[PDB]
């Protein structure tokens, strides 16, 4: 408690990034001329959940070693105390240790954002059988996050790094078997007091 | 000092058997101001102290209306109804369940009558600094005043004489306190600088009734001052 | 040099004319009736009316220089920018045909853009 | 007065002298001012925005309506995001519905596309354009009702 | 009581921010349509519980420096209940509420939020929450009365652990992150 | 769970290649030049387009060779959910476990993409009626892609290496009746632990 993490996450896009709008208004106003809008905020810079990605990625990996791991992912399962993904992100009692932000980009929408035309093609006619438009984020975007940890274990960096290499090789964001959404990411940590901010 | 004061931040103020009142009353008015005079050592401070005072009457702060006059209230009832136009009451607590406490809560919006009087000019150098003090940063009523509840700005600041009732035929505007009444009146008094508290419990009469009474009290009290009990001409 | 020649070219690419910054008359009903009869035969196409307002929005002298550009008739080729009609037509009707989409889209240029907009949706509602 | 919006840092350091190729644009205002291309994206997205700113019934049976409205949530043509968008637009007005409807059931002239969702099943060609025409009869004649008829016959296939 | 401390504090929203709505019947007539509805005045702005949190940010502060401060029953012998409160003694600093500058239907927006699983890499569960925009400008008047030398410092430095972990709800999945501009001032005469 | 498939897609053009590019943006900057690009980065490596090639590759041959196989190639088709191509490439349900990177080349651009001009000839004079510019990539150039495949069965390796000769065969991306997209895939399959990534 007198001691928490810093781990300031910088992320370049390396191929292009799609997460959906979840604002219905935002959405329904972007409808007129997109299909798939990208997530964006009202300061025009794109944001990205980044918890539930590095819990995802956490709990696979850790279910696959063979720790005594939940899965919070099914549809009224609930998440027990007694984990390590549990203490780190939270459960319905305690919450997570693990403060993960968002991960804003460090550029506007206009340099970043591209509305793009995909296809859907008919195999024996090979032709276009249908046909929309979504936002995308350029590649070498950078996307900047900050990750708190309030009361640090000495396993909490290695498994928010084995986290992000996960989400390295599987993508981030939407569309990620279709190739969208690998990412790069670069981590710098640091030990803080809570008493940083105090004179 | 005829006024308006507007709600931004809703007010609790509770009573007993787990009812909330529908309009601030005018001992959270005096008590809020009292305060306020403490904290800025007004002279007339010893006398908000004393529960006695009767000079500077706050009266009970009353929803005024679409029809832009003071909702009156109404016998064996819990609502308010401008005289001049068809209701205030049961429709404006909303419940509140936060973080495990659980209360009631009027909400915001609603204009309430600001109208004190002032019987002596020992005050009126005081009043003014108290709803300047009001206006550029606003007054507090009920519980949380330290959380924000019950914000309430001025919207309107008049000073216009005023005149006791000529009439012996007057109906309560409040809860007046009479010796065999039958609603009991419940209140405060606490004692900063001091770490006083005590639950000021008295009988007395209801709102919204007919009083035939030659005395008159001059103007309205009823027997307490300091809020309590208030009449109009009928 | 290569990577300057190129970026400085598209640059000019970019602040080009007045961007968002002398003309025929015919009535209303007339230029719903050319546009309507050239959307049919496929000279006025959806491109087409897409650019149109593409040009429009950022003023009228871009618009008439889009215009001059489509029906130039190129001196070394005779071939204007225009899709060619669909149908039977001899060449002189392909040319007054042209001709009318000329007249008709430099007198839409007077026109006010909400006068323009409401023309261009029952043709392009995805203006 | 020259200001310069560009970023100073990044700069490298050729013949003892430091340099960075920028490539922007020049405003004149009091101020010879440097902005670069987002600022020129900005006011290119804000002028036109500035421009796109001025931007101005075959009644059936009622159990005809239940019984289309059964096929078609079960072939897959009239789904609930589709009998949500038709509930918003008869709640604006039935002139709305009616150019909903025609936008929807609107063939392309060249693709021979209408925005109807594909039936699920079998059926052949023809058929499946009886069922978008029998989807926009039924459609329209629900345009034709009033408002309480409508609500209480499209909640029990869209619930919400 | 002659001094008092009237602390200005204006925030704007970097993240999109959450706190709940906290009225049964508003929350119920929204519960239709949203399943977090965010914490809205009947003249529809946003209200954010704001003395809690400063509260919370100077316990783990001050237990973090290594001063006697109690866990919240408070115990009244700290700084903490000097500033926001004991049980007996009342609190120095009457915290306003973060009043939205705007409104309803230019600051909240309706959103979906997913649950997904882990093996199939799809959408289990769905919900609607409304969140509060980015940019949107919010204002509190924090009042300290018998103001001690070191309260603006510790209320700067409890705004500054906000700005660093967030306010309202949903903190740790990136809401709530926020900037702090403050102008102070001071109180006396008529 | 604890195995993923990891096959390293290493594609060598033997014919030019056309994809086309697909932002508005970048299209319009470059049709003021080029009347076609190709799909490029914003870090200037290009693009190409490589779960839906393999998607119509499995579909086409597994409809001739007979199984319960659907079509997602039509308008608005929507998937089984039953069959192999839903279960490698992805159903309404459930997502596919090949996770298909795309095709992003080796080199840039400048050593790549090279414009090209294309005629339309008329038939009775042979003079050139029509002609156009197009961005085409070089033949030699080589592009490198990753498929990851979660859970993995037995047969995975085997359809993404017969989806991959029948993409050798027919081409991929654009103007493949003309003669472009003629390519050769190598396979460098890996089985990997889904915890490898944990220290
Ligand atoms: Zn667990
Ligand atoms: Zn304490
Ligand atoms: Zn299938």
């Amino acid at each position: 408690a007198k001691t928490m993490k810093k781990i300031y996450v910088t992320m370049k896009t390396l191929s292009p990034l799609y997460t959906g709008e979840v604002r219905r208004e935002d959405k329904e106003a972007a409808q007129k001329r997109v299909n798939f809008p990208v997530r964006k905020t009202a300061t025009n810079k794109v944001l990205i959940p980044f918890k539930g990605a590095l819990r995802s990625a956490l709990e696979i990996m850790l279910k696959a070693k063979g720790e005594n791991v939940c899965d919070t992912g099914e549809s009224r399962a609930r998440p027990c105390g007694r984990c390590v993904t549990c203490s780190l992100f939270g459960s319905m009692g305690r919450a997570g240790r693990a403060s993960v932000d968002f991960l804003i980009s460090n550029d506007t929408k206009e340099q970043i954002v591209r509305e793009s035309t995909h296809l859907r093609i008919e195999r024996q006619t090979k032709s276009a059988s249908d046909t929309f438009k979504g936002e995308e984020v350029i590649e070498g975007a950078t996307f900047t996050a900050t990750i708190t940890i309030s009361n640090p274990q000495e396993k909490d960096l290695s498994l928010i790094q084995s986290a992000l290499k996960f989400i390295e090789e599987n993508g981030i964001g939407g569309w990620l078997n279709k190739g969208y959404g690998r990412v790069s990411f670069e981590v710098k940590s640091e030990d803080v007091a809570t008493d940083r901010f105090l004179k | 000092i005829k006024g308006i004061l507007e709600s931004i931040t809703g007010f609790s103020i509770p009573l007993d058997n787990g009812e909330y009142a529908l309009y601030p009353a005018g001992r959270h008015l005096r008590g809020a101001i009292g305060y306020i005079a403490f904290n800025l050592d007004l002279p007339i401070s010893s006398k908000f102290l004393d529960f006695d005072f009767d000079d500077i009457i706050f009266r009970d702060l009353l929803p005024i209306s679409k029809c832009g006059k003071i909702f009156y209230p109404e016998k064996n009832s819990n609502s308010l109804k401008c005289p001049s136009c068809n209701i205030y009451g049961s429709s404006v607590l909303r419940n509140i369940m936060a973080r495990g406490l659980s209360y009631k809560e009027v909400i915001e919006g609603k204009k309430y009558r600001l109208s004190i009087i002032v019987k002596d000019e020992k005050y009126l150098n005081e009043m003014e600094a108290i709803i300047r003090y009001i206006l550029s940063y606003g007054i507090y009523l009920g519980n949380k005043v330290s959380k924000g509840y019950g914000k309430f700005k001025i919207k309107e600041y008049s000073i216009v004489d005023i005149l006791p009732v000529k009439d012996s035929e007057v109906l309560l505007l409040s809860d007046a306190i009479i010796d065999n009444g039958e609603k009991d009146i419940v209140f405060s008094k606490k004692e900063i600088s001091s770490s006083k508290f005590e639950i000021i419990r008295k009988r007395g009469k209801a709102k919204g009734d007919i009083i035939r009474d030659n005395n008159h009290n001059g103007f309205y009290i009823g027997y307490g001052g300091l809020g309590f009990g208030e009449i109009i001409s009928l | 040099d290569m990577i300057w020649n190129e970026e400085y070219n598209k640059m000019r690419s970019q602040i080009v004319a007045e961007d968002f910054s002398a003309l025929p008359d015919m009535s209303h009903d007339k230029i719903i009736e050319n546009i309507e009869y050239l959307f049919n035969i496929k000279i006025l196409s959806k491109n087409r009316i897409k650019e149109f307002w593409e040009e429009f929005c950022k003023g009228q002298k871009a618009a008439i220089k889009y215009i001059t550009q489509v029906h130039r008739k190129n001196p070394n080729t005779g071939r204007r920018n225009w899709n060619p009609p669909e149908g039977d037509f001899t060449d002189n009707e392909i040319e007054k045909l042209y001709e009318t989409a000329y007249n008709t889209l430099l007198s839409l240029i007077k026109y006010d853009k909400n006068k323009v907009y409401n023309i261009l949706i029952n043709f392009n509602p995805k203006l | 007065k020259v200001v310069l919006n560009i970023n100073t840092d990044n700069m490298c350091n050729f013949a003892s002298y430091r340099l960075m190729p920028f490539s922007g644009f020049i405003v004149e205002k009091d101020r010879i001012e440097i902005n670069d291309k987002n600022w020129f994206d900005m006011i290119w997205n804000e002028e036109y925005n500035k421009m796109r700113s001025q931007i101005v019934l075959p009644d059936m049976s009622h159990d005809k309506i239940i019984e289309n409205i059964e096929y078609l949530f079960n072939i897959k043509i009239l789904s609930k995001n589709r009998i949500k968008e038709f509930w918003e637009e008869f709640c604006k007005g039935q002139k709305a519905a009616i150019k909903y409807i025609t936008q929807v059931h609107r063939k392309n002239p060249n693709t021979g596309r209408r925005n109807w969702n594909p039936p699920e099943g079998d059926f052949t060609d023809n058929e499946i354009e009886k069922l978008y025409e029998t989807a926009y009869n039924t459609l329209l004649s629900l345009i034709k009702y009033d408002k309480n008829k409508v609500y209480n016959i499209l909640i029990n296939f869209n619930p919400k």
